[PDB]
C-alpha cells in the first residue's frame, strides 16, 4: 500500500496534499522569491511575508507554467516543506490547464522523473477532476482562478479540446478593478498590503447582482446596499455598489476595457460548439468551479444568463458545491485513490523506456 | 485497466450491480439487486444481446442522497473506466436517487428499494 500525493498547481495558489483526503494539507501562494539586491530563495507564504527584501516571481500565467527553473523549485518546496515527504517515495498527480501545451506536459514528466525521481506520475486535466468531483462523466465546467477562466465541455469523462474556450479575465483582474473604483470613493489601496485588504473585501463583501441595472438603480437611490468593512488599523470604509459592480466584470468584460463576451456567452458558445447530440446534457450539468466563483448570487446569473440563451425547453442546471475552491484537487484525490489508479500512472520503467512524450499516450 | 471484476465484466447478457466501497468497486449479491442504500453510490452494467452476437451496454451510476463525496465521486470515475474497458461501446447514465431514468426502474421487476445507511467514506 503506496501513499500517492495531489499537486494542483495554480496560477495564484498551489494545493498539496495526499490522496485519499478530502481537502489539500497545504494551500499557498505559487510565488518563488529571491534576494532582489543580493536560504538562496523562498517559496509560497514565507516569500510574500519577506517581500520587502525578495523580488517576487509567479511562474504559472494563465495556468500554464512559463519558468520551468521556478516551478521546480514550487515544487521542491511542496514535497520536502509543505507536504514533508521524500518524492522518490510517491506517485504523483499533478493537474494541468485545459489545452496545456504538448511541450509542458513532456517537461513536468521529465521534471518529475529525473529530477524528483517520483516512482510513479500522471497528469490530469483540472476542469476533468472538477467535474469528477461533482459526480458527473458529462457537463460543461466554468473554471474561474486567479489568471484565466475555461469553459469546458466534456461527454463521458472526457474533455472536447474543439470546444474548450478561454477567457482572458479572472479573479486577479476582479481584484485589481476593485482597487480601481475603490479609487473613485476616495479609498487609495496601492501596496502589497492594501491590495490583500482590497483582495479580502472582495472575497468578503462582493456579489453578482441578479440584475445589475436594477441594483444600481437601487445603490443610487438609498443606502440599503452599504457595507462597512474594517480596516487593520482600526479605520471603518463604507462600500457600496462596488460590492456587485467588481464581479459584474465576469458577465461585461469590457468594464475592463476588454471587447470578450462574459462567461455566461463564453459558456453558451462552447456548448454550441459540440454535438447537438450532446447539448441538452452540457446545459443540464453546468458545473462551477475556482475561487472566482465563490461569489454569493453567480449561480443564479449563470441560470439567468444561460436560460436567456437557450431554448426556453431546455433544462439549465447550475451546480455551484460549496467546497468548489478545491474541486479540482478533491477530484484529484479521489481518482489518486482508486483501486484502478495503480494501472493508469506512467512508472519509472515506462518513463525510462520511452521518455517525456509517454505522457501523450498515458494521459489524455 | 483490468481490475479483476473488469475481467467478469459485461460477458454476458444480464445485469451486473457493484457498490462502491471505499474507493473500489465491490460485486453486490444477486440476493440483494435492487436494494439500494441511500448512503452510497453503485454502478450498473446492463449488457443485452444483439443481432451480431455482439453485447450492447448501458452504464449506470446510481448516487444515493446521502453518498459521501467520495463514492459519487469514484462511482464517476469506475463508469468511465468500465466504458473505456468495453471499447467505448456503453452510454453511460448518471441517475440520482428519486429521479431515476424509466430506462433504469424498468431494469428491476419488481421495483427498486431505498434503505437508509450504507458504508462509510473512505476519505
Ligand atoms: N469567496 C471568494 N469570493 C471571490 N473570489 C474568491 C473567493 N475566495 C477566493 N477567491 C479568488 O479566487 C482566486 C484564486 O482561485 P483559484 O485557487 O481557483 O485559482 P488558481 O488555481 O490559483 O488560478 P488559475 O486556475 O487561474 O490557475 C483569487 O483571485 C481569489 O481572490
Ligand atoms: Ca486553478
Ligand atoms: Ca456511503
Amino acid at each position: 500500500d503506496v501513499q500517492a500525493l495531489v499537486i494542483d498547481n495554480g496560477s495564484g495558489m498551489c494545493k498539496a496534499g495526499f490522496a485519499g483526503d478530502d481537502a489539500p494539507r497545504a494551500v499557498f501562494p505559487s510565488i518563488v522569491g529571491r534576494p532582489r539586491h543580493t536560504k538562496d530563495s523562498y517559496v509560497g507564504d514565507e516569500a510574500q511575508s519577506k517581500r520587502g527584501i525578495l523580488t517576487l516571481k509567479y511562474p504559472i500565467e494563465h495556468g500554464i507554467v512559463t519558468n520551468w527553473d521556478d516551478m521546480e523549485k514550487i515544487w521542491h518546496h511542496t514535497f520536502y516543506n509543505e507536504l514533508r515527504v521524500a518524492p522518490e517515495e510517491h506517485p504523483v498527480l499533478l493537474t494541468e490547464a485545459p489545452l496545456n501545451p504538448k511541450a509542458n506536459r513532456e517537461k513536468m514528466t521529465q521534471i518529475m522523473f529525473e529530477t524528483f525521481n517520483t516512482p510513479a506520475m500522471y497528469v490530469a486535466i483540472q476542469a476533468v477532476l472538477s467535474l469528477y468531483a461533482s459526480g458527473r462523466t458529462t457537463g460543461i465546467v466554468m473554471d474561474s482562478g486567479d489568471g484565466v477562466s475555461h469553459t469546458v465541455p466534456i461527454y463521458e469523462g472526457y474533455a472536447l479540446p474543439h470546444a474548450i474556450l478561454r477567457l482572458d479575465l479572472a479573479g486577479r483582474d476582479l481584484t485589481d478593478y476593485m482597487m480601481k473604483i475603490l479609487t473613485e470613493r476616495g479609498y487609495s489601496f496601492t501596496t502589497t498590503a492594501e491590495r490583500e485588504i482590497v483582495r479580502d473585501i472582495k472575497e468578503k463583501l462582493a456579489y453578482v447582482a441578479l440584475d445589475f441595472e436594477q441594483e444600481m438603480a437601487t445603490a443610487a437611490s438609498s443606502s440599503a446596499l452599504e457595507k462597512s468593512y474594517e480596516l487593520p488599523d482600526g479605520q471603518v470604509i463604507t462600500i457600496g455598489n462596488e460590492r456587485f459592480r467588481c464581479p459584474e466584470a465576469l458577465f461585461q468584460p469590457s468594464f475592463l476595457g476588454m471587447e470578450s463576451a462574459g462567461i455566461h456567452e463564453t459558456t453558451y458558445n462552447s456548448i454550441m460548439k459540440c454535438d447537438v447530440d450532446i447539448r441538452k446534457d452540457l446545459y443540464g450539468n453546468v458545473v462551477l468551479s475556482g475561487g472566482t466563483t465563490m461569489f454569493p448570487g453567480i449561480a443564479d446569473r449563470m441560470n439567468k444568463e444561460l436560460t436567456a440563451l437557450a431554448p426556453s425547453t431546455m433544462k439549465i442546471k447550475i451546480i455551484a458545491p460549496p467546497e468548489r475552491k478545491y474541486s479540482v484537487w478533491i477530484g484529484g484525490s479521489i481518482l489518486a485513490s482508486l483501486s484502478t489508479f495503480q494501472q493508469m500512472w506512467i512508472s519509472k520503467e515506462e518513463y525510462d523506456e520511452s521518455g517525456p512524450s509517454i505522457v501523450h499516450r498515458k494521459c489524455f | 485497466v483490468e481490475h479483476p471484476e473488469f475481467l467478469k465484466a459485461g460477458k454476458e447478457p444480464g445485469l451486473q450491480i457493484w457498490r462502491v466501497e471505499k474507493f473500489d468497486l465491490v460485486p453486490v449479491p444477486t440476493n440483494l439487486y435492487g436494494d439500494f442504500f441511500t448512503g452510497d453510490a453503485y454502478v450498473i452494467l446492463k449488457t443485452v444481446q444483439l443481432r451480431n452476437g455482439n453485447l450492447q451496454y448501458d452504464l449506470h451510476y446510481w448516487l444515493g442522497n446521502e453518498c459521501s463525496q467520495d463514492e459519487s465521486g469514484a462511482a464517476a470515475i469506475f463508469t468511465v473506466q468500465l466504458d473505456d474497458y468495453l471499447n467505448g461501446r456503453a452510454v453511460q447514465h448518471r441517475e440520482v436517487q428519486g429521479f431515476e431514468s424509466a430506462t433504469f426502474l424498468g431494469y428491476f421487476k419488481s421495483g427498486l428499494k431505498y434503505k437508509k445507511g450504507g458504508v462509510a467514506s473512505g476519505f
